[PDB]
């Protein structure tokens, strides 16, 4: 679909606020994305994968550093995503540290 | 005077301080050799007159 | 059809894998938001910009809370 | 230099150097501080990298 309504879908996913209920936030999203729209990073998933491993080692979720080794091959195996480096660089930036806690559910 | 002395001294002082901070930054990446910056700032004066302004994308 | 559902199968796999990655990394985004992020990544998008947008919108859900 | 360990051999004082561990939001500095007791030479065969990786978990604990 068109990217303008997609940037609107982001701001109504995060907030409970419409494009009319706030107009500054949705204006600010168009301000930030549309000046540097195309990525400045190229395909370097390998380096960021070895930091996701290293991040799950620091939390002692050491089975999930080896579960991610299956998942990172699965992500390339499907191949329906245009940039595989971007989404991992996004999820790694939003990471948090409990203190050393290991919590598991799924799979 | 105040325009044949003072304005030129002010201009010199600005350029010398700005370039000095740029040198001390452009040398700190290189790796000892940072002991010149250590010895030069023995009081702790002029140890933060510039840091690079950060931005993403 | 079937080949139109096999691609629906091959997209349902990667949206489950990225969900597993989202929960073991303890991010804020859920399954529904992740699809907006994946569509943006089909368009071609800078993560250094997208992360600042997500850290701007969430700041105004911690100010209007 | 402050404590009484400057009379030690020069080799072991070289083998230590701290290694940082990667930053995350909400990560405090006590969790990311670990010595690295790196070694090269023929003496590396007894003290391999896998051994050092298992020592750092002890040091962290």
């Amino acid at each position: 679909k068109s990217p303008n309504v997609l940037l609107q879908n982001l701001c109504c996913r995060i907030l409970g606020r419409s494009e009319a209920d706030v107009a500054q936030q949705f204006q600010y999203a168009v301000r930030v994305i549309g000046s540097n729209f195309a990525p400045t990073v190229e395909r370097d998933e390998f380096l960021v994968a070895e930091k996701i491993k290293k991040e799950l080692i620091r939390q002692r979720r050491e089975a999930d550093a080896a579960l991610f080794s299956e998942l990172h091959r699965k992500l390339h195996s499907q191949g329906v995503l245009k940039n595989k480096w971007s989404i991992l660089y996004l999820l790694l930036s939003l990471s948090e540290d409990p203190r050393r806690q290991p919590s598991k559910v799924s799979s | 005077l105040v325009s044949g002395f003072e304005a030129t001294i002010n201009k010199f002082d600005k350029n010398f301080s700005a370039h000095l901070l740029d040198l001390l930054a452009r040398l700190s990446i290189y790796s000892g050799m940072a002991s010149v910056i250590s010895r030069l700032d023995f009081n702790g004066f002029y140890t933060e007159r510039l840091e690079r302004l950060s931005a993403e994308r | 059809a079937a080949a139109a559902a096999a691609n629906l199968n091959a997209v349902r796999e990667t949206m489950d894998v990225l969900l597993e990655i989202s929960r073991i990394l303890n991010t804020g985004l859920d399954m529904e938001t992740l699809s907006i992020c994946v569509r943006l990544c089909e368009q071609g998008i800078n993560p250094e910009a997208l992360s600042s947008v997500i850290k701007e919108l969430r700041k105004a859900t911690e100010a209007l809370k | 230099r402050a404590t009484n360990a400057q009379f030690d051999s020069p080799e072991i004082l070289r083998r230590l150097d701290v290694r940082l561990l990667e930053v995350s939001p909400g990560d405090t500095g006590w969790d990311v501080f670990s010595l690295d007791y790196h070694v090269d030479g023929p003496i590396a065969t007894v003290f391999t990298r896998e051994c050092m990786s298992h020592y750092l978990r002890v040091f962290n604990f």
